[PDB]
C-alpha cells in the first residue's frame, strides 16, 4: 500500500470508463438497449421515439 | 377454438415468408406491436406462438 495514492487515480478512471460502457447495456425504458436492434426491427415511427 | 380456450401453437425448425402475410388483403387487421410487419423476412426468431 506504499503507492496507493497513484493506484486510487488508476483505479477511479477504469471504473468510470467502465460504467460508462456498462451505461450502454441499459435500455432505458426502450423496447431494447441496442440500436441495430431497434432500426432491425422497427419502423422509423417507432424507431424515433 | 373459443377465447377461453385459445389454441396456442409452437412454430420452430421453418423458414417463414411473411411478405405472404403483408400482401395478403383478407385480414382486416394486420397489427404488429414489438417489431416491424416489413422487416419481418429479414430477422431470426425463436420461442413463435400462435
Amino acid at each position: 500500500s506504499a503507492l496507493g495514492k497513484l493506484q486510487d487515480v488508476v483505479n477511479q478512471n477504469a471504473q468510470a470508463l467502465n460504467t460508462l460502457v456498462k451505461q450502454l447495456s441499459s435500455n432505458f425504458g426502450a423496447i431494447s438497449s441496442v440500436l441495430n436492434d431497434i432500426l432491425a426491427r422497427l419502423d422509423p415511427p417507432e424507431a424515433e421515439v | 377454438a373459443s377465447v377461453y380456450a385459445w389454441n396456442r401453437k409452437r412454430i420452430s425448425n421453418c423458414v417463414a415468408d411473411y411478405s405472404v402475410l403483408y400482401n395478403s388483403a383478407s385480414f382486416s387487421t394486420f397489427k404488429c406491436y414489438g417489431v416491424s410487419p416489413t422487416k419481418l423476412n429479414d430477422l431470426c426468431f425463436t420461442n413463435v406462438y400462435a
